[PDB]
DNA sequence: GCATGCATGCGCATGCATGCATAATGCATGCATGCGCATGCATGC
């Protein structure tokens, strides 16, 4: 065992060293810049890289590593000590908290001279008048571990994981310290928690009503109290981790103040975190002793083009799915053999905000949402808002989850009126849809594509030759900038100007004469006129125009024309 | 002192400062559209102060944003600590009201009420920064709970010599003597709950309507506690603007112990009610009060209700967005206005529905949906239904538990909190025939019995149904009837007042009009005054001529529904037009229902089946 | 495809074995010392 001084002056050294890095292509003091911010109120959370440790000292590391808790609090109180030293000018604008701490230390520089005595209870708590908090990011040296082997050894230690995220609860506040005045004095009580529970005090510690013997009572207040902000994370494991035959397992996160609002439900996630337990006291149970339940608590969270190139041909409907993803209801209809779910796994895949559904394993309330234990949560079409949603054998479906779909594809919201439920859910998502071979689809949907398999030799000769190159080379024959092509693509939002719209007018006039000629013909209405419309406003902003321009039109024109043939 | 601890809040400054504000303060920008009955060229709080001396109300309403343009500290100080600076304004307002009207009888002293701190953010955007602040919300109410008593000041008696005391409530909590103050027995002092002073509370549920919403955010619920006069200010189904302070409160591990959770619960404490809105029609609080003070719009309104084209105008100015579908929007309109509402009580009839409920059958490719959502944007106190999306029990009422308290023994559903209001139905045949039994006793008798295990009860639901329903096979085939396209059962039918059968005339000028206005996309309050004016002033009655009108409209319409293949006729349509009538009368401003509103009414339900273009014997529409 | 049957499913009440919380007073014993007694030593005359 080594004595806390050493380190906590090597705490402060490495704090005050460091001037490697720069983004711009300097030497710059990183984190005396960090300290001035935090000075005053421009930086209330400190986040320390232990991969920068590493270059002087590794010891260090493996004892933060073991010992975490310790040392997350002998770095708050060097930071601490560290922060009047920076500091070189006073709040311009403060808050309420601010301001009794402020207060606090003129009336402490006020009465208390520097050679009386003080009682060890009379000093103010460390993390009252603190303001900062401090977090660790997780050695790059150091692997992610797994949801189902992380044991009775690894209580206490630094872990790292990866998982996927399917409850979060809503914010609310945390108590850290309660403050409590006597009912006959001006003296000021603090009580710290660390415990789920406490028992508020009664009876004044203060020195005035000890020696008149007052018996003054406490009272809580909730202005002088200091708030955390808490959340609760429930993990799964990966399906690829999961052995033969088992069952995906769980784990508990908590979340701090400005951990929270970072992750959301169905987001895969990577959490740094110290894993402590909870002496739990209750029921009865068989076997004697100290019985704990595990948790984790975080400290850092992290979460044309060639469309699917595995799959040969369908190079049209390659370019309707780049339209859809881009954005401004395609629905798919095809022979068993083709594949069709491939196209919708590779969109679920690509989408930053997407669901998958089968069948019937999520009807039901897999859709919609649900009340549970009160809190509503929702399904694969709310998680899905602002995503792409993808849906495989629809027909197969059970017709109220057809009308759900229908209802969030026309109206884009939810209504929901049983016993216990009365809400409207926001569910702003585009669907795609994969069928096997009526009018609801034709009337309701932007774009239906149709594939049908034509025994064409070279065409089969031509796959055969693609599927056994795929099968055995792995690799088809000769993401990241996807995305982030269509997140620069999306910024824009180019518009209409007015001339051309006689254009539009003709050219749909045109066609609604030709559907008028052929009268096998079945559809035509002002919503085909709405989705080139929306096409064309979509082509635009993939060339980044301003102004809507007529190749837009032309390809809009074709892509329904080659929908609708 | 020169500051209170843990503020910067001075008393005597801040007395001062209210009181120069209330003598001071002038803004030209607000005119007589909300400067309403005042004198604008003079000081406005002053005159709002003399208007309290004349009526004797003891409460004053004051704008956050008056007082922000006045100055910016007062505005900083007020949000920060409303504790420090409330109790200040009050006795600032009192010493001028004495002053300068004295001797004016009150029960108690003036009391001051803030409202409209500008906050147009998320709830879930709060964070521990703001507890203890004043914040704005808008919301429904789905929930309000009973009254409870809590105890202000306490009695207690002496059981040995009838000695009687009373000690006022201190930080919350009563300290009763341990000791008499006549023979010194100790513990001989007993509580007495009824000779005690109490005061009301009550508990709401509102459901958050947020301007802004991040990506896949379920809704929420809010807990509000009320005071002394707010209570039963607010119903469920309406639409309010709530101002208060934002809460913390510790949570017990269970009712018996005295641990607390370290998890805080919270709750808004209401301060303020507002009904006003600038997209939303006026609700029935303000339309039983006679707040019409602006003459000019009333003799503006009176001169405009003379033009002849007002009618179209208004149909016209319903919405701006929507296409040449005159009709329809005529039909919502008099819906709208709705017919008069009678009393037939000493009949013993029962109610008579007074409202009108439209139905649109067409294809998914249409602008019906658009309809219905305008239509639930645009008025107060509206609901909208989506198919199988509801059950039965979803609608009317339900039995539920409290998770707070012991019971709640029911709860409203859809239909009720759409009382007095509209509610917009969507894939009308998905609806199984469970939930069309309930809708049969809702759209005729406005009354739901319910009889379960320990509650038996009638309530009101008095709403207006406006249902949109798809032919069978998605399109309108012609070779089949309209009975057969439709399916549904003719009594369910009866009971819509107008019928809208959408059709596809692939008419070019159609064609280019749509194409036009639909590129071409790439006043509001005269309207709203109108119509509240027109809702709220006029009772409409028709002479013999509208009567004998009416009974040929109807033996007409029944030699004209008597083949089979078109919707027969009932002795509902009557009535029917009897209600339209009574619309059209209200939209003319008349007491007095004309030939004209009679000779309108038939146009309009002739128009809407299409019954001149179908052909009477076969049942086939033709162009 | 629509009308009906129905095996599954959920939330709050009571009944019953284990388990949990409470909580000064009266009587006895050995050390210190007074009071009566007989032996015995030392001191006169
Ligand atoms: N164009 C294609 N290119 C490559 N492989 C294909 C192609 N079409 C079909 N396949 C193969 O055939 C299988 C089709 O199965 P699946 O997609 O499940 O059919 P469906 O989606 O109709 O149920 C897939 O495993 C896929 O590998
Ligand atoms: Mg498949
Ligand atoms: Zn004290
Ligand atoms: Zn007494």
């Amino acid at each position: 065992l080594k004595d806390y001084a050493l380190e906590k002056e090597k705490v402060k050294k490495f704090l005050q060293e460091f001037y490697q890095d720069d983004e711009l292509g300097k030497k710059q003091f990183k984190y005396g810049n960090q300290l001035v911010r935090l000075a005053h109120r421009e930086q209330v959370a400190l986040y320390v890289d232990l991969d920068d440790v590493a270059e002087d000292d590794p010891e260090l590391v493996d004892s933060i590593c073991e010992n975490a808790r310790r040392y997350a609090k002998l770095f708050a109180d060097a930071v601490q000590e560290l922060l009047p030293q920076y500091k070189e000018r006073e709040v311009v604008n403060k808050d309420v908290l601010d301001v009794y701490i402020e207060h606090r230390l003129m009336m402490e520089q006020r009465s208390r001279d520097p050679g009386m005595v003080r009682s060890p209870q009379n000093q103010y708590p460390a993390e009252l008048m603190r303001r900062f908090e401090l977090y660790f990011q997780g050695p790059s040296s150091n692997k992610p571990r797994v949801i189902r082997e992380v044991r009775a050894d690894s209580v206490g230690k630094l872990v790292t994981v990866r998982g996927i995220v399917t409850r979060v609860s809503e914010v609310k506040p945390k108590m850290v310290v309660a403050t409590y005045t006597c009912d006959q004095c001006g003296a000021e009580t603090y009580q710290p928690i660390q415990s789920p529970t406490f028992m508020p005090l009664i009876m004044c510690p203060s020195q005035e009503c000890q020696t008149n013997r007052s018996g003054g009572r406490l009272y809580l207040q909730t202005r002088g109290s200091r708030f955390i902000k808490f959340q609760e994370m429930k993990m799964q494991e990966h399906s690829d981790q999961v052995p033969v035959g088992n069952i995906p397992r769980s784990i508990t996160v908590l979340v701090e103040g400005e951990n929270t609002r970072i992750a959301q439900p169905g987001d895969h996630v990577s959490v740094t975190g110290i894993f402590l337990p909870i002496l739990r006291t209750g029921f009865r149970q068989v076997v004697q002793g100290l019985l704990s339940e595990t948790y984790l608590e975080a400290h850092r969270i992290v979460k044309a083009a060639s469309i699917a190139p595995e799959i040969y041909g369908h190079e049209d409907v390659k370019k309707a799915l780049l339209l859809l993803l881009v954005g401004g209801n395609i629905c798919l209809m095809g022979d068993p053999g083709v594949a069709k779910s491939q196209l919708l796994s590779y969109i679920d895949r690509l989408a930053p905000r997407s669901q998958y559904t089968t069948g019937r394993g999520s009807s039901g309330v897999g859709l919609t949402a649900a009340v549970l234990r009160l809190t509503l949560e929702g399904g694969a079409l709310v998680l899905a808002d602002q995503g792409v949603c993808c849906i495989d054998e629809f027909d197969k479906m059970a017709e109220a989850d057809r009308t759900a779909i229908h209802e969030v594809m026309e109206q884009q919201t939810i209504s929901i009126a049983k016993a216990g439920i009365l809400t409207t859910l926001n569910a702003r998502c585009s669907i795609l849809a994969a069928a096997n071979p009526p009018a609801a689809l034709l009337s309701r949907f932007d774009l239906l594509w149709l594939i049908q398999d034509r025994p064409d030799r070279d065409n089969d000769l031509r796959l055969a030759q693609h599927i056994t190159y795929v099968h055995q080379h792995s690799r088809q024959p000769p993401m990241k900038l996807m995305r982030r092509y269509i997140a620069m693509c999306r910024e824009k939002q180019p518009m209409v100007p007015e001339s051309l719209a006689d254009y539009i007018t003709a050219a749909y006039v045109e066609m609604r004469r030709e559907a008028w000629a052929s009268k096998d013909a079945t559809y035509t209405s002002a919503r085909t006129l709405l989705a080139i419309l929306r096409l064309s406003t979509a082509l635009a902003r993939l060339r980044m125009v301003d102004v809507v321009e007529k190749e837009d039109v032309n390809e809009a024109i074709r892509l329904m024309e080659m929908s609708k043939d | 002192k020169l500051v209170i601890w843990g503020t910067d809040v001075n008393v005597a400054a801040c007395k001062e400062n209210f009181q120069r504000f209330l003598q001071r303060f002038i803004d030209p920008l607000a005119k007589e559209e909300e400067n309403v009955g005042i004198d604008i060229t003079e000081p406005l709080y002053m005159q709002r102060l003399g208007e309290i001396n004349v009526i004797g109300e003891p409460f004053l309403n004051v704008n956050c944003e008056h007082i922000k343009s006045f100055d910016k500290n007062l505005y900083r100080q007020l949000i920060s600590y409303p504790q420090e600076v409330i109790p200040t304004f009050d006795m600032a307002v009192n010493e001028i009201f004495f002053d300068r009207y004295p001797d004016s009888i009150l029960e108690h002293q003036i009391q001051v009420r803030p409202f409209n701190a500008l906050k147009t953010k998320n709830m879930r955007n709060l964070n521990p920064e703001d507890i203890d602040q004043l914040i704005t919300i808008s919301g429904m109410v789905i929930r309000t709970s009973q009254l409870i008593p809590e105890m202000q000041e306490a009695f207690f008696q002496c059981q040995v010599c009838a000695h009687t005391t009373r000690v006022e409530m201190d930080r919350g909590r009563i300290a009763e003597p341990s000791v008499c103050g006549r023979c010194h027995t100790t513990h001989s002092m007993a509580l007495i709950h009824n000779r005690s002073l109490f005061s009301d509370k009550q508990m709401i549920k509102l459901q958050e309507s947020p301007e802004d919403m991040p990506a896949g955010q379920t809704p929420h619920t809010v807990i509000l506690f009320a005071h002394n006069d707010l209570v039963d200010k607010v119903q469920p189904g309406d639409r309010v603007n709530v101002t208060g302070i934002y809460r913390a409160v510790p949570i017990r591990v269970n009712p018996r112990v005295s641990n607390v959770k370290s998890v805080y619960k919270t709750h808004i404490d209401v301060i303020h009610y507002r009904k006003t809105d600038a997209k939303r029609l006026h609700g029935l609080d303000e339309e039983a009060e006679q707040k019409l003070f602006s003459e000019k719009r009333v003799e503006l309104l009176k001169e405009l209700s003379r033009k002849p084209d007002i009618y179209e105008r208004l149909a016209s100015a319903l919405a701006p967005s929507i296409y040449e579908h005159e009709d329809i929007k005529k039909g919502i309109l008099l819906q709208l206005f709705g017919g008069t509402r009678k009393d037939f009580s000493h009949t013993g009839r029962g109610k008579f529905r007074a409202e009108i409920n439209i139905l649109l059958c067409g294809d998914p490719g249409t602008s019906k949906s658009q309809l219905l959502q305008y239509v639930y944007n645009l008025v107060p106190r509206g609901q909208y239904t989506s198919g199988k999306g509801s059950s039965a029990v979803g609608l009317t009422a339900y039995v539920m538990k409290d998770p707070e308290t012991r019971q709640l023994v029911l709860q409203t559903g859809a239909l009720v909190l759409s009382d007095n209001g509209i509610c917009c139905i969507d894939e009308f045949d998905k609806m199984n025939e469970s939930t069309r039994s309930v809708l049969h006793e809702v759209m005729e008798q406005q009354t739901l019995s319910i009889a379960k295990a320990g509650i038996i009860c009638q309530l009101n639901a008095r709403t207006s149904v406006l249902a949109a329903a798809n032919p069978i096979e998605s399109q309108w085939n012609p070779k089949k009837t309209t009975i057969e396209n439709i399916q549904l059962p003719h009594t369910l039918l009866s009971r819509f007042d107008l019928i809208f059968l959408m059709l596809d005339p692939q008419d070019e000028a159609y064609d280019r009009r749509l194409a036009h206005h639909l590129v071409a996309l790439y006043d509001m309050a005269v309207l709203k005054d109108y119509i509240a004016y027109a809702h709220s002033t006029i009772m409409p009655r028709l002479s013999e001529e509208a009567s004998q009108a009416l009974i040929e409209a109807y033996v007409d319409m029944r030699k004209i529904g008597s083949s089979r293949g078109m919707v027969s006729a009932y002795p509902r349509q009557l009535e029917s037009l009897i209600r339209l009538a009574e619309a059209h009368a209200k939209v003319r401003l008349s007491n007095k229902v004309e030939a004209i509103d009679v000779e309108e009414a038939k146009r309009l339900h002739r128009e809407a089946l299409k019954q001149s273009a179908t052909d009477p014997r076969t049942g086939i529409v033709d162009i």
